[PDB]
C-alpha cells in the first residue's frame, strides 16, 4: 500500500512539476508582453504632448 | 511699463512650462542607437531582459 | 512639472552606479564578501514568494485542504506585493535585473 501510495505519490509530484514547467513558460511569455505593452504606451500617448 | 513687465514674466514661465515638459520627455526616448553609452534606461520597460 | 523630472533625474543618477557582484570561487570558504543592498532585498523577496509557493504546492500534494489556510494566504500576497513595491521604489530597475541575473 505504502509503495502504490507513494508510487501515487510520485505521480502527483510530476504531474505539479507538469504544471510549474507549463506556467513558468507562460509567465516568459507574459513578461515579453508587459514589456512591449509599456514600451507602446510612451510611444503613443507620453511622447506626442511636447509638441501640444 | 507694468503690463510690459508682467507680459515678459508670463513669456518667461510659458517658456519655462516647455523647456521642463522638453526635459521630462528626454527621460521617456529609447536611445534607438546601441553607441552612446550615456543614456543608461531609467524604466524598466527599456531593461533589456 | 520641475518636481517630477528632479525625481526622474534622481532614478538615472541612482541608475548609473555599477554594483559589484562578488565571482562564485566555489572552492573559496569564507569571506564574508557583503552582499549589495540590492541582491539582498531581492533575494528576501523573491524567497518570501518562494515560501509561499511553496506552501501552495505541498498544501496540494498532503489532500488535507484544512479550511483555514486561506486568510493566511492573501496576508502573505499583500505582505509580497508591499515589499516587492518597496524594493521597486528603493532600487534602479537595472539593479534589480542584474541582481535577478545574479541570483
Amino acid at each position: 500500500q505504502n509503495i502504490q501510495e507513494a508510487c501515487l505519490l510520485l505521480d502527483k509530484k510530476q504531474k505539479h512539476i507538469q504544471i510549474l514547467i507549463k506556467g513558468n513558460s507562460s509567465s516568459k511569455s507574459q513578461i515579453r508582453r508587459s514589456s512591449v505593452e509599456a514600451q507602446k504606451y510612451v510611444q503613443d500617448k507620453l511622447l506626442p504632448w511636447p509638441q501640444e | 511699463h507694468l503690463l510690459r513687465v508682467t507680459n515678459k514674466k508670463l513669456n518667461h514661465e510659458l517658456q519655462s512650462i516647455v523647456n521642463g515638459v522638453q526635459t521630462l520627455m528626454s527621460f521617456f526616448s529609447t536611445p534607438e542607437t546601441a553607441c552612446e553609452l550615456s543614456s543608461q534606461p531609467i524604466f524598466l520597460s527599456q531593461l533589456l531582459l | 512639472i520641475q518636481y517630477r523630472c528632479e525625481q526622474l533625474q534622481e532614478i538615472r543618477r541612482a541608475s548609473q552606479r555599477e554594483v559589484m557582484f562578488s565571482a562564485v570561487d566555489p572552492d573559496l570558504s569564507s569571506s564574508t564578501f557583503l552582499e549589495p543592498e540590492v541582491l539582498r532585498d531581492v533575494r528576501e523577496v523573491c524567497k518570501l514568494r518562494f515560501k509561499f509557493l511553496r506552501s501552495l504546492h505541498d498544501d496540494s500534494i498532503s489532500s488535507s485542504v484544512h479550511p483555514g489556510k486561506e486568510d493566511l494566504r492573501s496576508l502573505s500576497h499583500q505582505q509580497w506585493m508591499s515589499m516587492a513595491e518597496k524594493v521597486w521604489n528603493t532600487h534602479t530597475p537595472n539593479h534589480i535585473l542584474a541582481a535577478l541575473e545574479r541570483l
